[PDB]
């Protein structure tokens, strides 16, 4: 009885594969992008990609290939997940509906089998008559592809070498044929068989086995035109075909490790590197003729290129465009040029797609001190080092402050015909209308002619022809530019109200109530023109010339009062089309047309907060879909903002949001404000790119940050970031960094690149003598950063091999002073693990970090906490407790001993603690006795830790080695001494990610409990809350029922993937509830969606606000 | 150690 929600808050960044080919059309280029358990799609243009489908999946993509056999009209894409789930893909659109379609599927895992050196590697023959994969040492295991074999069934074939380094099939061959590098004692050695399925055994390779080098990883095969094998090593690289064998050691690629590589041409004349160090590669092939004889091979070379980001994944695009995949930093689409520009370099980047990469740590803070919290994680590892400042919503800059308890409604308004400038903007108000010319970036109501000041405006457009408007309560009036007095005005033939006001720079239309009458601003003159009355109260109208006028405007839609409904209809004629009738008894406050890209668009608030969503249609005009929102409870008012080149749609609620465009679909982010009640687009001498924006009393302006559901603000490290504290009082970051050198030629250390803690501001070295007695090192700083430059304010480099691995930030003992604290150790490639570090306790000033305090250890610091006023911290295999003397000096006061080496630990504000590297975790207290530890229970599992947390007083988090997260609590029993030394593994769950930090925080605000967010290898960002067992359970069933109805892709069961699993053992999840799945029931049609329920009450459209609630936890 | 090991599956594989 443990009740936990996990969901996804920003989805994996990093890119662990990436394939090309038509996917598609067989005439389109795509690029396949796997994140984790996300496989993203797109078209190569001109501009780069076009977005086309980003399906998830329920499993790790370990092997993603594109591939084609006979007969097939394009490309068919064959997938398998680290829980040995295969399946294979198919691209169909149904005209506008996508799908991704499992035109195969079956697990083929094997209950023999330890999983091998290098991980799975799944290979395709060139023929397609086949798919190899090598899962397990040993073993070699294939599906042979058929029209059938729908359930990819695969025979083993036993395999003589125990240790496989990297396999593919050979061009050019008559029987399928793998080649691969593997090691024995004497070395490596690279091999061949033929592979007859007709058998199920191997075939003498049509070649002897030779040698390659010690370090020999990859494998190349060769297209058709050359066939053949490359194989690369350190330093080294070299060709293998029969008899043939070229080779080559240029120096260039010594200095770091090569480690993926691409296919630039089809024919293999080139392939692109990548290293280790972000270096890029040309592999060229130097073809060779004879005239009636195919093609040789005379020499290969390297071109050293540029640089992108470490490369994970490398794949050439169309004309000279590459794309980067890449996990340690941010993937980027890359150009390469036939020339050298400023450095040399033939890479120039087009683009930087940002990956939170690896987060390693990482904080939260309300930075400007507001109730929300921003996220500052360590990200990246060694060039690609970062912060990344992460803050949910859109928020936007408060330029002026004119209190007005009433403005109901406000409109832009240039005094002068030229300018793009506003100096004015009339607003509506509680019933009367003041205006406010302005002296540039200052405020003033003055009058203004033919423009009421005693009777309430409902508009004031930008009509044309040399003037302005004001339609008010009474009449549509009018002023000029010219003349500017009187000009016009109309005025209802009975002595009768305008009810609803509209314009947009040449058209008016108004409603006294069904009554739609129709006018126009002609040179000078308000002309009437038709008129019609509905069944209903005209409650709200939306006209704006779109795409093919300008100016006068085509058709049209509607929302009237009783039947509560919006409806199509033309212009002069009126004419009814298509509708919708929406249910409730409150009525439709506001209606919309507008475009964007291809497609026009109509939307629809509601009094209840919510909007109904629909597309509409230039041409035609019919009814699109259907879905409902929750915006604000307050009516929404919709309108049209400046911004980019896609222009925008503000809504003002009591929640006011930003309507964006997704794929070319439409974000639905926050915004970043109290409360806006109406709003408007505007830009004066004093205040341009303007957004005005009334709320319950307030005139505000200012600009608008991206879109995205985050906003994320990077920091370049330019090495790798490590832990991070955030030390209020000196506003300030720090940040454990680690940076890399090589030996000198006297033999000392200077490193590859200027760095963070090279660029500091200031600076310090470790003086301290506690101890006594090409090639790389790793030399590690404290950073002092400044919370609102991040600027590198100071930085202090420990001694020669000190690593430093902990940073608190706290105030200690009777000790008024706010502490940096860091425990460190000393680290000898040899040595198997430290003997030595060190606890230092530094102070940051006006400007200065003092070592205020230094104190040997026997061990590594793995970590350590404020326990209460003193400082709790894991050495080595000891969990220590210390105390601040008066003197100021840390000293012992405890110590427990029984981990095998203690990773991590966390504190339950009372004298609470836990944590362990393999097996699992203990919970401790501290006695107020003799300052004691005594060890309150543990955890008896195998569970090789990554990531600790405390739920509360009795729920502990944990994850771990093998991307499962755990939940322990206390066994409440009878008997309690060995029933109570234990704790049991109560909730259970298959995250599918590595979790490098825990944190309580939250990325929201000014049902559920608490909040802890964590950070994984990947750059997903997840959160964990609680729930009530009542909770749990609706949820529990709403899932087991949203399965049912749901398709998965590559037909995976839900909870196969969500099942805990470490090699040894797999139980099913308990305890724990996907909202990534929850939330899918939004994205599910309302019969489908029905469907889920069939059954203290049970409905069909609670639940789809039962949702809602919770997609705001984040 | 154990150090350049943790820091390592610190980034991932």
């Amino acid at each position: 009885m443990s009740y936990n929600y996990v969901v996804t808050a920003q989805k994996p960044t990093a890119v662990n594969g990436c394939v090309t080919g038509h996917f598609t059309s067989a005439e389109d280029l795509n690029l396949l992008i796997a994140k984790n358990t996300r496989l993203e799609i797109y078209v190569v243009t001109a501009e780069g990609l076009r977005p086309v489908k980003e399906v998830g999946m329920y499993g790790k993509i370990a092997v993603m290939e594109l591939f084609r056999p006979k007969g097939e009209s394009k490309d068919l894409l064959f997938i398998l997940t680290a829980k040995y789930n295969a399946c294979i893909l198919e691209y169909k659109q149904s005209g506008e509906s996508i799908d991704i379609i499992t035109r195969a599927h079956g697990n083929v895992q094997d209950r023999i089998g330890r999983p091998s050196e290098t991980g799975i590697i799944g290979i395709i023959d060139p023929e397609c008559r086949m798919i190899g994969l090598r899962l397990y040492d040993g073993l070699f295991k294939v599906i042979p592809l058929d029209r059938d074999n729908k359930e990819l069934k695969a025979f083993n074939i036993r395999l003589e070498e125990l240790h496989v380094i990297d396999v593919k099939f050979l061009y050019g061959c008559q029987a399928p044929t793998i080649c691969f590098v593997y090691q024995d004692p004497q070395g490596r050695h690279v091999k061949t068989y033929e592979v007859s399925l007709r058998e199920k055994e191997f075939n003498k390779g049509p070649w002897k086995q030779e040698n390659v080098e010690a370090e020999a990883s990859m494998v190349i095969a060769v297209p058709e035109p050359f066939g053949g094998a490359i194989i690369i090593g350190q330093e080294s690289i070299t060709y293998h075909n029969g008899d043939k064998y070229l080779a080559i050691a240029p120096p260039i690629i010594k200095q770091s490790t090569i480690v993926c590589h691409n296919r630039v041409d089809p024919n293999g004349s080139r392939y692109l590197l990548g290293d280790m160090e972000g270096r890029l590669f040309m592999l060229l092939l130097e073809k060779e003729e004879q005239m009636d004889g195919t093609v040789t091979l005379k020499d290969l070379r390297v071109e050293l290129l540029g640089e992108t980001s470490i490369a994970e994944c490398l794949t050439y695009l169309d004309n000279g465009v590459v794309f980067v995949g890449s996990r340690l930093g941010d993937s980027q689409l890359v150009k390469l040029n036939v020339d050298s520009n400023e450095q040399g370099s033939y890479v120039v980047a087009m683009e930087t797609f940002t990956n939170l990469g690896p987060i390693v740590d990482m904080c939260v803070v309300d930075l400007e001190r507001q109730g929300q919290g921003q996220l500052v994680t360590c990200s990246g590892a060694f060039k690609e080092g970062s912060l990344r400042i992460i803050r949910n919503g859109i928020g936007i800059h408060e330029h002026a402050s004119i209190d007005l308890p009433g403005i109901k409604g406000l409109w832009p308004l240039r005094s002068d015909p030229n300018r793009e400038t506003y100096d004015t903007l009339v607003l509506s108000f509680v019933g009367q209308t003041r205006v406010l010319m302005l002296n540039g970036e200052e405020v003033e109501e003055t009058e203004l002619m033919g423009f009421v000041d005693d009777q309430q405006t409902f508009f004031c457009g930008n009509v044309a022809h040399q003037q302005l408007i004001q339609i008010t309560s009474a009449s549509v009036r009018l002023v000029s530019q010219e003349p500017k007095a009187l000009v016009s005005e109309w005025k209802e033939p009975q002595a009768k109200n305008i009810s609803v006001a509209s314009c947009n720079s040449s058209q008016v239309v108004v409603a006294v109530g069904r009554a739609l009458y129709y006018l126009q601003i002609h040179p000078q003159e308000l002309r009437q023109i038709s008129h019609t009355e509905m069944e209903h109260e005209v409650a709200c109208l939306d006209i704006t010339p779109l795409g093919d006028s300008n100016g006068l405007s085509p058709l049209c839609a509607i929302g009237l009062w009783t039947d509560i409904s919006a409806r199509i209809l033309k212009l002069p004629s009126f004419e009814l089309l298509h509708k919708e009738m929406l249910g409730g008894e409150i009525i439709p406050r506001s209606i919309l047309m507008t475009t964007f890209e291809s497609s026009h668009y109509l939307l629809c608030a509601l009094g209840d907060g919510a909007l109904f969503y629909f597309g509409l249609n230039i041409e035609t005009g019919l009814l699109s879909d259907r879905k409902k929102v929750t915006l604000g409870t307050q009516p929404t008012v919709l309108r049209t903002f400046r911004s980019l080149s896609t222009t925008n749609v503000f809504a003002c609620s009591d929640r006011p949001t930003v309507i964006y465009s997704s794929n070319h679909k439409l974000v639905f982010s926050n915004v970043n404000l109290k409360e806006v009640n109406y709003m408007c687009p505007l830009n004066s001498d004093g205040y341009p790119d303007s957004l005005a924006l009334a709320n319950n009393s307030t005139l505000t302006i200012g600009t608008i940050d991206e879109i995205q559901k985050l906003h994320i603000r990077t920091v370049p490290l330019y090495e790798s970031p490590r832990k991070i504290c955030y030390q209020e009082v000196s506003q300030c970051f720090g940040v454990l960094s680690s940076r890399i050198e090589v030996q000198d030629t006297s033999g000392g250390t200077t490193a590859l690149r200027p760095s963070a803690s090279t660029q500091a501001l200031s600076s310090s070295v470790s003086s301290s003598k506690l101890f006594s007695s090409g090639e790389e090192v790793e030399v590690h700083n404290l950073l002092i950063i400044d919370q609102h430059t991040f600027e590198v304010l100071h930085a202090h480099q420990f001694l020669q091999n000190e690593y430093a691995l902990s940073l608190v930030s706290c105030k200690l003992g009777k000790d008024p002073n706010t502490y940096f604290i860091v425990g460190t150790a000393m680290v000898y490639p040899e040595e198997a693990e430290p003997k030595q570090g060190r606890i230092v306790v530094f102070q940051y000033s006006d400007g200065k970090l003092q070592t205020v305090a230094e104190k040997e250890v026997k061990g590594a610091v793995y970590s350590m906490v404020e326990f209460n006023g003193k400082l709790l911290a894991s050495i080595n295999s000891t969990v220590r407790l210390y105390e601040w003397t008066t003197e100021k000096d840390v000293r012992t006061e405890c110590n427990h001993y029984n981990n095998i080496m203690a990773l991590y630990l966390k504190t339950k504000g009372d004298f609470i603690l836990v944590g362990d590297l393999m097996r699992s975790v203990l919970l401790l207290a501290y006695k107020p006795m003799e300052g004691n530890f005594e060890e309150i229970a543990r955890d008896f599992n195998p569970n090789w830790m990554s990531a600790v947390e405390i739920l509360d007083d009795d729920n502990f988090l944990g994850a771990e080695n093998a991307f499962n997260l755990f939940v322990c609590q206390k066994d409440s029993a009878a008997t309690t001494d060995e029933e109570r030394q234990h704790l049991q593994e109560v909730g259970l769950f298959h995250l599918g990610e590595f979790v490098n930090v825990f944190c309580h925080g939250s990325l929201v605000m000014q049902p559920t409990q608490g909040s802890v967010l964590f950070g994984t290898v990947n750059g997903m960002i997840g959160l964990v809350t609680s729930l009530s067992e009542s909770w749990y359970n609706l949820l529990l069933d709403m899932q087991n029922r949203l399965n049912k109805v749901i398709k998965s892709v590559g037909k995976i069961e839900h909870s196969f993937w969500r099942s805990f699993h470490t090699e040894r053992k797999t139980e099913p999840a308990t305890g724990f509830i996907d909202g990534d799945l929850i939330e899918s029931f939004l994205d599910i049609s309302r019969p489908k969606m029905q469907e889920v329920v069939a059954n203290r009450e049970a409905t069909a459209d609670d639940l789809i606000k039962v949702v809602e609630e919770l997609t705001r936890i984040h | 150690s154990l150090v350049y090991y943790l820091k390592n599956r610190e980034v991932r594989l």
